[PDB]
């Protein structure tokens, strides 16, 4: 199973930026996608989750109101908009498969984020 | 036509599960999951925990230094498995209270063992008995020194040992009860007397019998075996006059996890939290029926053979909605729409109401799967002797906890499947009031589980309808007009 | 809620017993903690899922236990492939995942 | 007159029962049954269970052979009955452990003994007392053989029994404590010695101990009591110098449902699957408060008087419908209609939503009712001596599963009431719901689960909406003009 | 306007609680109260029990009159607290079943002594020893009575002393155990012989074992310590040669709810019915995480660190009503209005569905608060020594206990948490629909718990709604105007 995110992006302060997370080899509608940033040092924040299956999502308190993450089925990729960017958020974000969806789940296994994708070094300033 | 149908439904399947809950003992649901482990691998597993295969040597023979135990000295475990195979093959002996030693040893969880020089002099030392071979030579249990007189002449012993180390000594000692008097002169030069092994906290005084028993391996006598422990700072005592098995030294008492259980079950290579007398079994679900002797994070053994927990909807199985029946033809989701309109009919299932009756389930499952209690040294379970009041008293105990535990996963399961089943008639009456809200006074309930609709209304109305884009206002005139005639 | 990385394997090196943990601000379901291994340069792997339970192909002595508010990944042997960020993840019963500040183990 | 008036509600009753709900402590219900068995019939049932009525004998004393217990030889019981009374009339003795031997007597359920031709030579053989008179002459246990010494010689005894048989043997015999040392003298010609009863697995050695003990029966000695298990295959080996109390054979030892009871309580002609000290009780409702000693297919014991599970509806005493009160006029069913038109004002029942509250009412009954735990040999759960720590965990074991039981008892009991309140208030809903999606535009809510329905509605059109027939496309114009005034 | 808007919605608060029910792990709820006491005061206050502190006693010492112990003669106690500190300071002893002797005295719950007149003649009575310092001078256990011989003899002692009270006797006794021989004769001047003690139900005989022994304040000799009961009727029969430890007098066993308890803790003054070792704690909760071992009138202990019990809704934090998001603006009531008109917004709470949900919420409380289980004398919890599968069976006892009472509260805490939801949520709604009902075709639902009412509405027609006064008919024919356009 592969996600293959978008490449690099440099951006100046109170731009968006929109990154791509593309999957294959398994149902896209099957699971969700959850958006983590790992910022230069420091460890994992994570930004948010949102389900293929239904469209739902569920974001980080510190980013509420500034991430807008879609879905789009027929080409089986996920999108994450980051509006109004400051130089603190310098980061490789990476995107990975989420919580099982349409199903019930037994094991646990399925609670985790198992597949992450390559990270895309976003710089802003 | 200048009117569209909207119903709203569930899901069904050919073949459901059929549950117990509160109220309906047999309610037929689309899914369920066992909670009962029913069956074993037949295995013990070498992992997490330290296992010694007893083989042939019980855990009291281990102790003493029967030879064919010679390879358990100094051996340590977790789990100490006892064989049925298992057989003395050395001087008959007996162990009063020989349960509370088997246990102590056990739940100590090791045979290391230092050994000590006591003073034994005026004595002869190492004597061998027929009854042992070793290594085709007599000889006696590696940890017991069998005394008996030097130059026909046996002077009384008064051997002090104290114990200047920081844990507790176990020693382990017995009392000669030859089988005839000759045997008594001839080993100790005079009458049986008595044993006295004391501390500063307790004496245990043994007098010997002799007596003619019948004959195990050809040996008339026997040797009974008493254990004292010594506690930091005390001091052993040995006063004897004859007829004394003497200690070699002594064995280490740790607190920890260990236990013993008996079992014929092959040991093999897998990795199991839970061992049972079956073998290893699955430590998930959050009840077994396999046995009542178990170690490690093992499931509460219940009576029951299986306890379904439904994880989805009631079946129901089969235009018309979920007041009628349910529909066998979806496949995308638990909750959805079906229509019938100016352009022919078509279905989409509602997935967000779906996903929230899942994440529900996933909740109860969370807080059953994986939460297993871990149990390690316990109460014997299982007798060969009948004995008296005490094997009484731990077989009520055991029957006691076995009819609480099997009431608790009784009613646990039946009153989660009653509150899965009305969490999966609120979703659908949550969506059904949901598209009734959205509608308003353009549509009316015909008691199905359905809308009529009284506008055209193509597929993207209808499409806007379950996404929860539909604008009201936009078709109320014309919906009047059909509902009223102005 | 919060989870203290207190990390306690700093400074290890090959063929030593980590004993790398994690404690909750609150007790969690042991379903729902998970141990990730990120190496420099590299988006983090999953290693165990649950509190003991190995996902994807794996070395054997990456073998974790724990319950409670107390996690330990426990690497029996250490090799020079191991020495990475290790961090320590908790689900919440909303679909929300939180990461501890990550212990790096390093030669 | 233009309108009719529909109402829908539910029976109502002038008294009804207070239960108790998770919600609320005293809740008013139509009708409720008591879960709790609080009296006997003071009579213990000789059915379906063997009773041997113990009369003046203890058990201890029927094994042994106590003269008055002579009827009692050879005898089999599902439950032996001692009775306050019992007393023995014979040679005093005690037995070390007696309640251990009176569990492996009752649990073993039989006093079938086999007589055995030991070799005894050398010593005269059926000794008598005074103390037991059997037949105006004086004699000894039945089942005993007082052992004295044969023309002033005792030799020692080297008696051998091989156990050749397929079931373990119970051996019955004791030691001589004479009062004084002339009687020692007298009775054996030589001092005490020892006796030894050994098997290869075990062995007992008991030594007499002269001494003036208090008399009883005007006897100033005593016997104590000491028993053995032969395994199949093993051997009895009694080596004796005096004193012995021998064996005349053995009691065989069996497993099974048997078990001892201390009951006053007359055993009457009757039939009952659960005994209790205070008489047989009926097995229907799921838990009793008449006693903790039970044997047989038993409720469970629980501390409370009473507990009492609701089979009805909430009861609210008292046109308008349920949303504020209940119809007591009502006798057809438990839901129902009410209506006031042109023609007069009428009332009919609702007997499928009536009869669909009765089977869940049933079903949870035929769940409760009738399920009962056989339990059969148990631990002493009434003590006349003061015994120490084994007593005292055997007090704890028996409080903790009472509190226990009866805990799950008060909160099923809370538990069933609070659902069946839930379900009938829902299936009152139901109907409501139901009528109004049935009359949809032409009728409104009123808000006292009243509807008004704006068209003429005979009793006719009345009956039609009752039994699911009513067509609201027939009334819909003159419903609509009614309504909205054009 | 001509139009008005009416939502209703619940309050909510900034930051809420967390809670565990049967579907969620963590549900956000307004309130939640702790049920479990983690904590004590680290006292234990001397009411309403009576009492009595060891200090440097043990329970034995105290009743055998170790010198250090005087001011424990004839004390009464419901607890009598053991500390760890304390020792004994007298002649080294050992009684056999220590545990038994101190359990029937600690359930007595009296040291109440009355001395008796024995015969004991031919014997030197009052016999002290350096060991025992009671006022700067040797003495002896102020309770027993060291015999020793008279002019070089000490004849047979076979003393009588009948029980003629309506009470049973408590006898404690001993056998001493010389050093050496020289000490048996030079004290006894013969043979160690034995000594019987009995009554017309029982009979103990004890040899004296004369030997060397590990020296315990410079004492190589021990004393063994027996008890006897006699029965009221019943005769003690003191049978002796010499090493006999005799009694003064005897003890009473009474019947009461005292106990013994280990522990360090100060002595407080306070009224707390539950003592544990950690200090007397609040017996308000249901359960408690301080301690195992408990005395009175006691919370069950568990072992989860905390159970929240919601008091309080969903929070739901944040015109627009209950289906979008909770109230956080309001603080006089859990339900209520807003309103949208000509005159502007506003709002105001609905106190009797605040109530209603109250009363509901208390009635749980009240049924969980305050409803402890008094127990007094209960097993030993915790051990110092190995004793083997006594101990074992009192720890499985005691450990499946607490297991099961912990599961009890934890499914307890779920379901009243998950019945304080619905039955919060079943007020909501209602209300909602009393609102629909009464605006009846005057309104419409918006689909987010707000109704728009197609008429001018100024505030007075606004609290007619509120109160329940709203006349639907006066605006019937402007609701209809502007709803339907006629
Ligand atoms: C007491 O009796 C037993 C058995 O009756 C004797 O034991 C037997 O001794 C012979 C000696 O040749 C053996 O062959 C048998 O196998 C033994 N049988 C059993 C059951 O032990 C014992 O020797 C006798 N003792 C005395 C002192 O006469
Ligand atoms: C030891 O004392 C008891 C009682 O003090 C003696 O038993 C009494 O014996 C007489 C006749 O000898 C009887 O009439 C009494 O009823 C007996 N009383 C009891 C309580 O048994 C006993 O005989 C004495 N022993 C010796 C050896 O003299
Ligand atoms: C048996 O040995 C013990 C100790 O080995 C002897 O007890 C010691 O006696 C001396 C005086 O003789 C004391 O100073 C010691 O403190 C004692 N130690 C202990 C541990 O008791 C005892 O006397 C010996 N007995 C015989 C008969 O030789
Ligand atoms: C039941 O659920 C399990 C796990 O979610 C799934 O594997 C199985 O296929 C389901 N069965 C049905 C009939 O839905
Ligand atoms: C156990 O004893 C039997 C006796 O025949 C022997 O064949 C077997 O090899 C023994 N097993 C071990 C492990 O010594
Ligand atoms: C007795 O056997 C032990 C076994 O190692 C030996 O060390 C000791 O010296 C022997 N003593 C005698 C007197 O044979
Ligand atoms: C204890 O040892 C001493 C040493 O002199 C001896 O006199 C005494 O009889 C011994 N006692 C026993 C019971 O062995
Ligand atoms: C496990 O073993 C016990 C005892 O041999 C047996 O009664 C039980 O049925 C066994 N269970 C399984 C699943 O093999
Ligand atoms: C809802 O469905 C309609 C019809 O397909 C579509 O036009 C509209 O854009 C959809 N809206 C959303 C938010 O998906
Ligand atoms: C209550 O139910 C019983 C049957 O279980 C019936 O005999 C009795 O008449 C009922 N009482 C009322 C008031 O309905
Ligand atoms: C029981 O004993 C009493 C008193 O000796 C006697 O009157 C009665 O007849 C006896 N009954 C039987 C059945 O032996
Ligand atoms: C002893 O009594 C039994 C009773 O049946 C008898 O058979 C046996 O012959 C008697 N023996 C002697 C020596 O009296
Ligand atoms: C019992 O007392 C008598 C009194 O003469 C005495 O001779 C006998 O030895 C005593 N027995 C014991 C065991 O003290
Ligand atoms: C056992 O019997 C033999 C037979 O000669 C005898 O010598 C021995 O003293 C007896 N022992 C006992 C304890 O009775
Ligand atoms: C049954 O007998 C016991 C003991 O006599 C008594 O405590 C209990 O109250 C009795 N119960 C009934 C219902 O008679
Ligand atoms: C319903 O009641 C009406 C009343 O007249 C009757 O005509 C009709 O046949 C009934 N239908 C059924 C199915 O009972
Ligand atoms: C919770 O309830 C208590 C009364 O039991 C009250 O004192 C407290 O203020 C409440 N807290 C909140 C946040 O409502
Ligand atoms: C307990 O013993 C110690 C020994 O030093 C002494 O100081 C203390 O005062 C004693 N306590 C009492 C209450 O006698
Ligand atoms: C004490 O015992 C002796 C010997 O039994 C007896 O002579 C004497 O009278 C007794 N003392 C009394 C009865 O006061
Ligand atoms: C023994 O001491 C008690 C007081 O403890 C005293 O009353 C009694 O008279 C003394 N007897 C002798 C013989 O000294
Ligand atoms: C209660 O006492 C025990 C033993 O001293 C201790 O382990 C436990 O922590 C104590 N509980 C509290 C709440 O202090
Ligand atoms: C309800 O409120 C209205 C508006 O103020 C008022 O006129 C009316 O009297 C009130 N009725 C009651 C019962 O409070």
């Amino acid at each position: 199973v592969q996600l293959v995110q978008s490449g690099a992006e440099v951006k100046k302060p109170g731009a968006s930026v929109k990154v791509s997370c593309k999957a294959s080899g398994y149902t896209f509608t099957s699971y969700g996608i959850s958006w983590v940033r790992q910022a230069p040092g420091q460890g994992l924040e994570w930004m948010g989750w949102i389900s293929a299956y239904n469209g739902n999502t569920n974001y980080a308190q510190k980013l509420q109101g500034r991430v807008t993450m879609t879905t789009d089925t027929s080409t089986s990729t996920a999108y994450m908009e980051l509006r109004s960017l400051r130089s603190d958020d310098t980061a490789v974000y990476y995107c990975a498969r989420g919580l099982l969806q349409g199903v019930v789940i037994l094991d646990s296994y399925y609670y985790t984020m198992d597949v992450w994708g390559q990270g895309t070094t976003v710089t802003v300033s | 036509n200048s009117t569209a149908t909207l119903c709203l439904g569930h899901h069904a399947v050919p073949n459901g599960t059929i549950v117990k809950t509160i109220t309906n003992d047999q309610i037929e649901v689309t899914n369920a999951t066992e909670l009962v482990q029913s069956s074993s691998t037949g295995e013990i597993c070498d992992s997490p925990h330290q296992i010694l295969d007893g083989k042939n040597c019980t855990l009291i023979d281990a102790l003493l230094g029967d030879p064919q135990c010679d390879g358990f000295q100094n051996k340590k475990w977790d789990l100490f498995v006892e064989r049925s195979k298992a057989y003395s093959n050395c001087y008959p002996y007996d162990v009063p209270d020989y349960a509370s030693l088997r246990s102590l040893v056990a739940s100590s969880g090791t045979l290391e063992f230092n050994n000590e020089s006591f003073n034994w002099t005026g004595v002869t030392q190492n004597g061998t008995s027929s009854a042992c071979i070793r290594r085709s030579k007599n000889s006696f249990f590696s940890r017991l020194n069998w005394l008996t007189h030097l130059n026909f002449k046996y002077p009384a012993l008064n051997v002090t040992m104290p114990n200047n180390e920081q844990f507790d000594k176990l020693y382990i000692w017995g009392v000669h009860h030859p089988g005839t008097d000759k045997d008594q002169i001839f080993l100790y030069a005079q009458a049986s007397g008595r044993i006295t092994v004391s501390t500063k906290r307790s004496q245990q005084t043994v007098s010997p019998n002799i007596g003619s028993r019948p004959r195990v391996r050809n040996i008339p006598s026997r040797i009974s075996i008493y254990w004292t422990i010594v506690k930091p700072g005390d001091i052993l005592l040995i006063n004897s006059t004859g007829n004394l098995i003497a200690p070699r030294g002594y064995f280490k008492i740790r607190s920890g996890k260990s236990s013993i259980m008996r079992s014929d079950a092959p040991i093999g290579k897998c990795n199991s939290e839970c061992i049972t007398p079956n073998g290893s079994i699955p430590n998930d679900k959050p009840f077994q029926n396999v046995n009542r002797i178990t170690y490690g994070a093992c499931p509460r053994y219940v009576k029951q053979n299986t306890l379904k927990l439904a994880t989805g909807m009631r079946n129901v199985p089969e235009i018309a909605g979920f007041i009628e029946n349910g529909w066998e033809g979806m496949v995308d989701g638990w909750y959805g729409f079906r229509h019938q309109n100016s352009e022919g009919r078509g279905q989409a299932a509602d997935l967000k109401s779906t996903q929230a009756a899942i994440d529900q389930i996933n909740g109860k499952l969370n807080r059953l799967i994986g939460k297993t209690n871990e149990k390690f040294h316990q109460i014997e379970k299982e007798f060969s002797e009948v004995e008296g009041r005490i094997q009484d008293l731990e077989k009520y105990v055991e029957d006691t906890k076995i009819d609480l535990w099997s009431y608790n996963a009784e009613l646990l399961v039946a009153l989660e499947n009653q509150h899965t089943i009305d969490l999966t008639d609120s979703e659908m009456n949550k969506l059904f009031e949901k598209t009734k809200k959205q509608l308003r006074e353009n549509a009316e309930d015909m008691g199905n589980g359905c809308f009529k609709i009284y506008h055209k209304c193509d597929n993207a109305c209808i499409g806007s309808i379950r996404n929860g884009t539909y604008d009201h206002d936009v078709y109320r005139d014309e919906a009047l007009n059909n509902r009223f005639q102005i | 809620i919060v989870l203290t990385q207190s990390p306690g394997t700093l400074s290890l090196s090959p063929g030593e017993r980590a004993t790398l943990s994690c404690r909750a601000s609150q007790s969690v379901s042991s379903s729902y903690l998970a141990w990730y291994q990120q190496k420099p340069g590299q988006a983090p792997r999953l290693l165990i899922y649950g509190a003991s339970s190995r996902a994807t192909g794996i070395p054997d002595r990456f073998s974790g236990s724990g319950s409670g508010t107390d996690f330990t990944l426990t690497i029996s042997r250490l090799e020079p492939e191991d020495f990475a960020v290790y961090y320590c993840q908790q689900y919440g019963s909303s679909p929300r995942w939180t990461f501890g500040q990550g212990t790096k183990l390093e030669i």
